[PDB]
């Protein structure tokens, strides 16, 4: 509506824009996301419907905030807070340099956070990757883009098979698992972590076979013993290689012994065991966490 | 048990009382009464059959009905106009694939149009200003269910059965808490497959004994007894299906 100036585009999706915004009477900074209904024969899309109902249930420091809707006819606008940056530009942009060790500890242990408060609120987010993490220029990082989050029963369903951006996206999920749950999460802030030590993607595949042999190469090819049901997947052949699991001195070289224990067990292939979102925030490497200021 | 398992059962027992509709509600509806809702609902667990929706679905859509109804003053050839879009907006929420608008204006057989379903989830969501994640008694009863070790599915098919039972009939249960109606729903499902009662270690996690679940358990033993002589049948053809362990057809306990 009149009372916002577009000073940019800074996103875009089929959905819609996402612009920064300036309000003209408060001089309120904010993130403007619209959403098209009009090519909408169906109405609001879902996916806004969960965004939406998701987000005004979540406040928490390392949580994008919500601060208005407004719903018209013809289009609906999500007013967020401005952040300064997604992390994926911040990755680009410390490409040459590497963010110091203190920050990335930092930013794990905040996403982290925001994660356990996620969890503890039964929602998963489902999309966690660096362009949907949200850092200002005070050294806070939020998890933003929740167009993809689900709120989840206990026990679990069967939810959504397409899920996450192919880089980030769990073994189980890959493997055609009808159940999964918050550690598709926890493994997606795994691949964050360790992108961030090395500035390059953990596992970049092209495909969801060479998703799978990608992690199968790096943590070793999984077997009955390391993930109990796992031959039994539905998308499981026999006939996959057979590949030993690489040193973690290989796959982080900058990694301390305490950082390599904390990302493997978020790579854990069992999701069972793997490390949750809490237990994680009470782990040995993050005993000295500062909060620095980035670098922009 | 994971360990943010706790901390939902404790935010789901805070967001029950925030999304809970007004008690009384229906007295100061002019044109509707408790026996146009339950013939509503029961169109509803049909219309849920009929497109094979979860039965989260459908306890989310009766729970945006109650608190829609709750501000909003509603005509009798209205009604289901209100009940349609509930059914669509709890179908984006909860579904893995929600049925077409035009769907849903299929099975009213064209009684509104798709623009004033389109019209009414606006007006929905506005009302309930998009709070759309509601804790159900679907909820609560899953996580009951993990205290069966091991799991006992025909106690699960008619605790869910009595659940289903519970929103047709907004006298007396609006009374009564979805976590509350689950918990008498699950030891009555229970005391009739088992004859075994309310475990302590529920009685633990959700602060009631058996005896705080006395009030609405009378009531839920009541409407089972009576079930096949209620106006409404659509529940107990449902839950006649072998996927159901055909516990409808299960004899009531005479006595608790
Ligand atoms: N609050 C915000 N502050 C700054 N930039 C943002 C904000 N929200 C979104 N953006 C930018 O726009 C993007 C796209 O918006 P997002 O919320 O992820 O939805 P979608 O990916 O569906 O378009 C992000 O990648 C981010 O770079
Ligand atoms: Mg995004």
């Amino acid at each position: 509506m009149e009372n916002f100036q577009k000073v940019e585009k800074i996103g875009e999706g089929t959905y819609g824009v996402v612009y920064k915004a300036r309000n003209k009477l408060t001089g309120e900074v904010v993130a403007l996301k619209k959403i098209r209904l009009d090519t909408e024969t169906e109405g609001v899309p879902s996916t806004a419907i969960r965004e939406i109902s998701l987000l005004k249930e979540l406040n928490h420091p390392n949580i994008v905030k919500l601060l208005d809707v407004i719903h018209t006819e013809n289009k609906l606008y999500l007013v967020f807070e401005f952040l300064h940056q997604d992390l994926k530009k911040f990755m680009d942009a410390s490409a040459l340099t590497g963010i110091p060790l203190p920050l990335i500890k930092s930013y794990l242990f905040q996403l982290l956070q925001g994660l356990a408060f996620c969890h503890s609120h039964r929602v998963l987010h489902r999309d966690l990757k660096p362009q949907n993490l949200l850092i200002n220029t005070e050294g806070a990082i939020k998890l933003a883009d929740f167009g993809l989050a689900r709120a989840f029963g206990v026990p679990v369903r069967t939810y959504t098979h397409e899920v996450v951006t192919l880089w980030y996206r769990a073994p189980e999920i890959l493997l055609g698992c009808k159940y999964y749950s918050t550690a598709v999460d926890i493994w997606s802030l795994g691949c964050i972590f360790a992108e961030m030590v090395t500035r390059r993607a953990l596992f970049p595949g092209d495909s969801e076979i060479d998703q799978l042999f990608r992690i199968f190469r790096t943590l070793g090819t999984p077997d009955e013993v390391v993930w109990p049901g796992v031959t039994s997947m539905p998308d499981y052949k026999p006939s996959f290689p057979k590949w030993a699991r690489q040193d973690f001195s290989k796959v982080v070289p900058p990694l301390d012994e305490d950082g390599r224990s904390l990302l493997s067990q978020m790579l854990h292939y069992d999701p069972n065991k793997r490390i949750s979102a809490k237990a994680a925030l009470a782990h040995p490497f993050f005993q000295d966490v500062t909060k620095p200021v980035p670098h922009l | 048990v994971p360990d943010y398992q706790e901390d939902i059962h404790t935010y789901l027992r805070e967001m029950e009382v925030k999304c809970k509709p007004k008690v009384g509600y229906m007295k100061r509806q002019p044109d509707i009464t408790n026996s146009m809702r339950a013939i509503l609902v029961d169109w509803l667990v049909e219309v849920g059959e009929e497109y094979k929706l979860q039965n989260e679905t459908l306890h989310l859509a009766v729970n945006y009905i109650d608190r829609f109804l709750s501000s909003m003053s509603v005509l009798r050839g209205k009604l289901q106009l209100v009940g349609t879009a509930a059914m669509l907006l709890a179908s984006k929420f909860e579904e893995i694939y929600p049925p077409e608008v035009a769907e849903f204006v299929y099975i009213t057989d064209d009684t509104y149009s798709k623009k004033q379903v389109l019209r009414m989830e606006h007006l929905v969501l506005k009302v309930l200003a998009f709070d759309l994640a509601a804790p159900t008694v679907n909820q609560f009863l899953t996580q009951y269910f993990l205290h069966l070790q091991p799991a006992n599915c025909k106690v699960e098919s008619l605790a869910m059965f009595l659940g289903e039972l519970s929103l047709i009939d907004a006298d007396p249960y609006l009374k009564y808490l979805p976590s509350l109606i689950a918990g008498a729903a699950f030891h009555l499902a229970l005391y009739t497959v088992t004859g075994q009662s309310w475990p302590e270690s529920l009685a633990q996690q959700t602060g009631y004994t058996l005896e705080s679940l006395k009030p609405c358990l009378v009531d839920l033993h009541q409407t089972y007894l009576k079930a096949p002589q209620h106006a409404q049948q659509s529940i107990r053809e449902k839950y006649k299906h072998s996927k159901y362990h055909s516990v409808s057809l299960l004899n009531p306990p005479e006595t608790l």
